[PDB]
Protein backbone atom coordinates (compact mmCIF):
# COMPACT_ATOMS: atom_id res chain seq x y z
CA UNK A 1 0.00 0.00 0.00
CA UNK A 2 2.77 2.45 0.60
CA UNK A 3 4.37 1.44 -2.68
CA UNK A 4 1.88 1.01 -5.14
CA UNK A 5 -1.12 2.39 -7.07
CA UNK A 6 -4.84 1.19 -6.91
CA UNK A 7 -7.51 2.07 -8.87
CA UNK A 8 -9.38 3.08 -6.18
CA UNK A 9 -9.45 3.82 -2.56
CA UNK A 10 -12.32 2.95 0.14
CA UNK A 11 -12.04 4.11 3.82
CA UNK A 12 -14.15 2.77 6.27
CA UNK A 13 -13.46 4.70 9.45
CA UNK A 14 -15.71 5.09 13.11
CA UNK A 15 -14.85 5.49 16.47
CA UNK A 16 -13.71 2.38 18.20
CA UNK A 17 -12.74 1.10 21.35
CA UNK A 18 -9.46 -1.27 21.47
CA UNK A 19 -11.36 -3.25 24.56
CA UNK A 20 -13.70 -4.79 21.60
CA UNK A 21 -11.35 -5.47 19.19
CA UNK A 22 -12.14 -8.79 18.67
CA UNK A 23 -15.57 -7.86 17.81
CA UNK A 24 -14.09 -7.20 14.63
CA UNK A 25 -12.47 -10.16 13.48
CA UNK A 26 -12.94 -12.23 10.43
CA UNK A 27 -15.14 -14.97 11.97
CA UNK A 28 -16.56 -12.99 15.03
CA UNK A 29 -19.69 -13.79 16.27
CA UNK A 30 -20.35 -10.44 18.36
CA UNK A 31 -22.85 -7.78 18.67
CA UNK A 32 -20.69 -5.60 16.22
CA UNK A 33 -20.84 -8.25 13.89
CA UNK A 34 -24.23 -9.30 13.68
CA UNK A 35 -25.74 -5.43 14.07
CA UNK A 36 -23.01 -3.08 13.47
CA UNK A 37 -20.71 -3.71 11.32
CA UNK A 38 -19.98 -6.54 8.62
CA UNK A 39 -16.69 -6.34 6.57
CA UNK A 40 -16.63 -7.19 2.93
CA UNK A 41 -13.81 -9.78 2.26
CA UNK A 42 -13.89 -10.09 -1.89
CA UNK A 43 -11.13 -7.19 -2.40
CA UNK A 44 -7.61 -6.51 -1.16
CA UNK A 45 -8.78 -4.96 2.32
CA UNK A 46 -7.13 -4.00 5.82
CA UNK A 47 -8.62 -3.55 8.94
CA UNK A 48 -6.89 -0.95 11.15
CA UNK A 49 -7.57 -0.34 15.04
CA UNK B 1 -26.70 -27.12 31.81
CA UNK B 2 -24.44 -24.19 32.07
CA UNK B 3 -24.79 -23.95 35.59
CA UNK B 4 -21.37 -25.48 36.73
CA UNK B 5 -19.67 -23.29 34.52
CA UNK B 6 -21.24 -19.95 35.78
CA UNK B 7 -22.07 -20.67 39.61
CA UNK B 8 -18.78 -21.64 41.76
CA UNK B 9 -15.31 -20.23 41.74
CA UNK B 10 -13.33 -21.06 38.24
CA UNK B 11 -10.42 -23.67 38.53
CA UNK B 12 -7.17 -23.31 38.31
CA UNK B 13 -5.40 -24.01 34.71
CA UNK B 14 -3.86 -27.35 35.59
CA UNK B 15 -7.15 -28.45 37.46
CA UNK B 16 -9.34 -27.54 34.78
CA UNK B 17 -13.38 -28.43 34.68
CA UNK B 18 -14.54 -30.34 31.36
CA UNK B 19 -18.82 -30.03 30.54
CA UNK B 20 -19.49 -32.43 27.33
CA UNK B 21 -22.87 -31.59 26.19
CA UNK B 22 -24.90 -33.87 24.14
CA UNK B 23 -28.48 -33.48 22.48
CA UNK B 24 -29.40 -29.89 23.98
CA UNK B 25 -30.33 -26.18 23.03
CA UNK B 26 -28.61 -23.51 24.72
CA UNK B 27 -28.45 -19.58 24.96
CA UNK B 28 -25.27 -18.86 22.71
CA UNK B 29 -26.73 -14.90 23.19
CA UNK B 30 -26.72 -14.91 26.91
CA UNK B 31 -22.99 -16.85 27.61
CA UNK B 32 -21.74 -14.08 24.82
CA UNK B 33 -23.36 -11.54 26.73
CA UNK B 34 -21.96 -12.98 30.40
CA UNK B 35 -18.53 -12.53 28.92
CA UNK B 36 -16.12 -9.83 27.44
CA UNK B 37 -14.00 -11.59 24.77
CA UNK B 38 -9.97 -10.76 24.96
CA UNK B 39 -9.33 -12.64 22.52
CA UNK B 40 -10.01 -15.70 21.03
CA UNK B 41 -8.52 -18.33 18.32
CA UNK B 42 -10.33 -20.67 15.93
CA UNK B 43 -9.19 -24.06 14.15
CA UNK B 44 -11.47 -25.16 11.20
CA UNK B 45 -14.12 -23.63 12.53
CA UNK B 46 -15.59 -20.17 13.11
CA UNK B 47 -17.96 -18.89 16.04
CA UNK B 48 -20.12 -17.35 13.59
CA UNK B 49 -20.87 -21.12 12.21
C1 LIG C 1 -31.39 -15.88 25.71
O1 LIG C 1 -31.19 -15.07 26.87
C2 LIG C 1 -31.60 -13.70 26.71
C3 LIG C 1 -31.22 -12.98 27.98
O2 LIG C 1 -29.84 -12.66 28.00
C4 LIG C 1 -33.10 -13.65 26.41
O3 LIG C 1 -33.47 -12.30 26.13
C5 LIG C 1 -34.57 -11.88 26.97
O4 LIG C 1 -35.83 -12.38 26.49
C6 LIG C 1 -36.95 -12.00 27.30
C7 LIG C 1 -38.16 -12.68 26.71
O5 LIG C 1 -38.45 -12.18 25.41
C8 LIG C 1 -37.07 -10.48 27.33
O6 LIG C 1 -38.15 -10.11 28.19
C9 LIG C 1 -35.77 -9.85 27.82
O7 LIG C 1 -35.85 -8.44 27.73
C10 LIG C 1 -34.59 -10.35 26.99
N1 LIG C 1 -33.34 -9.81 27.50
C11 LIG C 1 -32.31 -9.48 26.72
C12 LIG C 1 -31.10 -8.94 27.42
O8 LIG C 1 -32.36 -9.61 25.50
C13 LIG C 1 -33.43 -14.51 25.19
O9 LIG C 1 -34.84 -14.57 25.00
C14 LIG C 1 -32.88 -15.93 25.36
N2 LIG C 1 -33.11 -16.70 24.15
C15 LIG C 1 -34.17 -17.51 23.99
C16 LIG C 1 -34.25 -18.22 22.68
O10 LIG C 1 -35.01 -17.65 24.86
C1 LIG D 1 -16.94 -16.40 26.36
C2 LIG D 1 -18.01 -17.39 26.73
C3 LIG D 1 -17.63 -18.78 26.25
C4 LIG D 1 -18.77 -19.76 26.46
C5 LIG D 1 -18.35 -21.12 25.92
C6 LIG D 1 -19.53 -22.03 25.72
C7 LIG D 1 -20.09 -22.13 24.52
C8 LIG D 1 -19.53 -21.32 23.38
C9 LIG D 1 -19.70 -22.03 22.06
C10 LIG D 1 -19.10 -21.49 21.01
C11 LIG D 1 -18.29 -20.24 21.24
C12 LIG D 1 -18.45 -19.27 20.08
C13 LIG D 1 -17.98 -17.89 20.52
C14 LIG D 1 -16.47 -17.76 20.44
C15 LIG D 1 -16.02 -16.35 20.79
C16 LIG D 1 -16.62 -15.30 19.87
C17 LIG D 1 -15.79 -14.04 19.94
C18 LIG D 1 -16.67 -12.83 19.84
O1 LIG D 1 -17.70 -12.77 20.51
O2 LIG D 1 -16.31 -11.90 19.11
Amino acid sequence: LASGCYSSLTVDYFAYPTSLASYLQQGSTGEITQYNYKQDFSNPTCRIL
Amino acid sequence: DFSPMLTGTPPQVYNFRRLVFTDCNYNLTKLLSLFQVSEFSCHQVCPDA
